[PDB]
């Protein structure tokens, strides 16, 4: 409802808690050269040698990948080399962190929403396990994992374990909310919790006394979405769609590179055994040969949609580390960037192979329209208010913020003097009291 | 080969993997299933510093307990100055396999050579390899 | 009829259309209000007063030379509309991505006629001539070939599939903050203080 | 006899035109909220006609 002299004020606020999941890191592979195009045979092993340095390469490639997985990591969680522990205290004036602060009662110091992400990946960690113990005498037939481990393909597990990573999310987090964004520029400097909201408050336009006089209200807010956060969490499980696809992914390139070991790639077999069982080995040549090929263009296949997966992944990271510098470690006036509405601050969560953020917005809720001038005439000069917007009830003429509908009576403070009454476009006619 | 638990059809002979491997072949004479396992075992990595520094080396076997280090590596059938590596002496257990060749330290320091599962290896002082859990920062508080 | 098709896109041009009319009318309606919540009106010469106090300059400077500074945008927007109707060379980047696209399919498509070291790249005239196991070594050469192409041109694909996807998260980013704000990035929004962006 | 040489190129392909649509969702659906153009063209002196 566009009018050129109709204003909306909106009156109350709400406080929403998002959440926003980025793929951190993938699985780290190693290929063994030899063993799965030839294993165990010192024949196709010299034939093999014939063909140079194809696979020093894939080894090269993958060895890069693995590490800029643990640079990844590294530059997304080590952000502060300072360890700060949750304060004895839980006097936040009525913030209650108890559901994203560590719990010591657990064998991991993990919090109750770490709890329910970790457990919402189903993954069960495949590559762990299988400590050569696995793949021994039983009835059964190898597992999709014993299949990989045998014709040479392997898991390098991460540089920093899952309690590291819980160690540095906690120490960010005590940081965050016993000092500000202080620690992240030099020394945490200490500074009471409402005081820190204040201050939040003042940078997205709102006066600090607002805060102040609806503590009680912000509070119960903040409680009820971070319980509504954990309800959702505990209900849904395809709000983690991301770190579960990366995992699928990757685990079913893996297969498929080992179930593509049975193709004939045009030889009379695709088993290596009955080739030189049955021909004489200068005819046993091309078709060791032409399985030689075919194995080998699939190890280039697989090395080549990693590094691509790889690129993806070192993207998402960064945006990643930048989202945990500017959310996490200050306040950011970058719009759809910390979250939908105006930034408030953001809690860093750990997840398998990820990061979880929850961002905290303020979000105007009910509005109110009103009459407005651009300017009120005087004795011969023209007045602007020097921060708010002049509003109307219909009778008097008030000054109010932006966000928030307070009107207060036009003083000579409120509003600065410029120019006259005739330049100005809308310029209405009324009382300026000193 | 090794003796299996596998039960064959009374007329089968050989018995197939995943990726088209012979997993287990009937005796001809005594109709017994034995099982057939590559004697190539993956996932060996050796920590060193470099050749400049000095030749002294650090075996890492990975997913092996260290109580069957010998028997997976077929140690037995090994030339000497690599069984040493098989049942040694600075033997360290950690979550990525367990290693072999290095000293064990509780002193935390900055990770230096990275292994795996929060275990960093480091060439220090006459001098010998150690490995340590990595140190994340300085404790504080506020 | 060799094998390749075309999928057509999810959004036609038309709701395309409608989202960028409806981001236009709430922008110039609302300011940016209506990307943080619920869209409250005011009247344009005050959004402009706002954004003149968001770049540094008191709002009665836009309130006391309103006139010249209409005439200003008019005239620009003027002389943005007949650079498009004079020129054509400004749409580089998207005539570009549609050529190496189309490039890209034709040369996939003009690799067929390749022997691959075969006797003849024609199927047909391999079966017609030689006995089936004999026939096997150029069906598989030319199999081989034929293979290596789809593999190279699927390679290419998903290259220019990332680049084309690190300019979309450039551009949802640049709307996010040009057109549903005022951003205080430099050169980032045009060159000079940002004070709106259209898309 | 060649295995799944082709599955994955049909894979790679699909994801990329998910990820088409995906990056044109992205782009030009933030507002879920379809606002209409006002009768008026009162915006004091501003021409948005073209
Ligand atoms: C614009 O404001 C003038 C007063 O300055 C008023 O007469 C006119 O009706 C307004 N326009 C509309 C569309 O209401
Ligand atoms: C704001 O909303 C809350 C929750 O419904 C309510 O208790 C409070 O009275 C409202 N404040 C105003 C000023 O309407
Ligand atoms: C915080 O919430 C938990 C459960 O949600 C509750 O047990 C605890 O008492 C709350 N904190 C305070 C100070 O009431
Ligand atoms: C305020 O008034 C305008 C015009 O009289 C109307 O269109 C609009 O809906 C009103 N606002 C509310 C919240 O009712
Ligand atoms: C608008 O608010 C003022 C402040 O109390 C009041 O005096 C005045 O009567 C109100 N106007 C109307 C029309 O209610
Ligand atoms: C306000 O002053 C102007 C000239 O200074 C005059 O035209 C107008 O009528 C006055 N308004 C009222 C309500 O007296
Ligand atoms: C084959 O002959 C050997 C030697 O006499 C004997 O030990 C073995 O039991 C025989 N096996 C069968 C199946 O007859
Ligand atoms: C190894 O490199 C270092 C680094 O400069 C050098 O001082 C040393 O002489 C080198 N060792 C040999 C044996 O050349
Ligand atoms: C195998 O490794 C595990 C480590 O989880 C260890 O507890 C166990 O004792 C090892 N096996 C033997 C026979 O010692
Ligand atoms: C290091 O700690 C282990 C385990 O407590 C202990 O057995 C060992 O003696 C310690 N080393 C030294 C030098 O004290
Ligand atoms: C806006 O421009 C068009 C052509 O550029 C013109 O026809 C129209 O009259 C202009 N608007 C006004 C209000 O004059």
């Amino acid at each position: 409802a566009y009018s050129n002299n109709s204003i909306a004020i909106p009156t109350n606020f709400t406080i929403s808690v998002t959440t926003e999941i980025l793929p951190v890191s993938m699985t780290k592979t190693s290929v063994d050269c030899t063993m799965y195009i030839c294993g165990d045979s010192t024949e196709c092993s010299n034939l093999l040698l014939q063909y140079g340095s194809f696979c020093t390469q894939l080894n090269r490639a993958l060895t890069g990948i693995a590490v800029e997985q643990d640079k990844n990591t590294q530059e997304v969680f080590a952000q502060v080399k300072q360890i700060y522990k949750t304060p004895q205290i839980k006097d936040f004036g009525g913030f209650n962190f108890s559901q994203i602060l560590p719990d010591p009662s657990k064998p991991s110091k993990r919090s109750f929403i770490e709890d329910l992400l970790f457990n919402k990946v189903t993954l069960a960690d495949a590559g762990f396990i299988k400590q050569y113990g696995d793949c021994l005498g039983d009835i059964a037939a190898r597992d999709l994992i014993c299949a990989q481990k045998f014709n040479g393909l392997t898991v390098l597990p991460p540089l920093l374990t899952d309690e590291m990573i819980a160690q540095y999310t906690s120490a960010l987090l005590a940081g965050t909310i016993t000092s500000g964004w202080t620690f992240g520029a030099g020394a945490a400097l200490q500074i009471p919790f409402a005081m820190q909201m204040a201050y939040r408050f003042n940078g997205i336009g709102v006066t600090q006394n607002v805060l102040y006089e609806n503590q009680k209200l912000i509070a119960n807010q903040f409680n009820s979405a971070i319980g509504k956060i954990q309800d959702s969490l505990s209900s849904t499980a395809s709000a983690l769609g991301k770190l579960q696809d990366v995992v699928n992914q990757n685990a079913q390139a893996l297969n498929t590179l080992v179930k593509q070991l049975s193709s004939n790639f045009g030889a009379i077999s695709s088993v290596l055994n009955d080739i030189l069982s049955r021909l004489d080995p200068p005819e046993a040549e091309v078709q060791i040969d032409r399985l030689i090929t075919g194995r080998l263009q699939s190890l280039q296949t697989y090395v080549t949609q990693q590094l691509i997966r790889a690129a993806e992944i070192r993207a998402s990271a960064n945006l990643a580390a930048t989202k945990m510098s500017e959310c996490v470690l200050g306040q950011s006036k970058r719009v759809d960037f910390c979250g939908k509405g105006y930034h408030l601050m953001s809690f860093p969560q750990s997840a398998p192979h990820g990061v979880v953020f929850l961002h905290v917005t303020y979000v105007p809720a009910q509005e109110k329209n009103f009459t407005t001038a651009p300017a009120i005439c005087h004795d011969g000069k023209a007045h602007f208010p020097r921060e708010g917007v002049f509003v109307s009830n219909g009778t008097h003429w008030f000054v109010t913020q932006r966000n928030f509908y307070e009107p207060q009576i036009i003083t000579t403070d409120n509003t600065f003097v410029s120019g006259n009454c005739d330049v100005v476009i809308g310029i209405v006619n009324n009382t300026v009291y000193d | 080969l090794t003796e299996s638990n596998k039960k064959f059809l009374p007329f089968q002979q050989f018995g197939r993997d995943i990726a088209d491997t012979t997993d287990a072949v009937r005796d001809p004479q005594t109709l017994e299933i034995l099982d057939i396992t590559p004697c190539s075992f993956g996932g060996v990595s050796v920590i060193t510093p470099g050749t400049n520094a000095s030749n002294q080396v650090a075996v890492l076997y990975q997913d092996v307990n260290c109580t069957e280090v010998p028997v997976a590596i077929h140690a037995d059938q090994l030339t000497p100055t690599w069984r040493v590596y098989s049942t040694g002496s600075n033997v360290f257990q950690t979550r990525a396999g367990c290693l072999i060749g290095a000293e064990h330290v509780n002193n935390s320091y900055e990770c230096d050579i990275p292994i795996g599962a929060g275990i960093c290896a480091s060439y220090q002082t006459s001098q010998s390899i150690i490995a340590y859990t990595m140190s994340l920062g300085a404790q504080n508080s506020v």
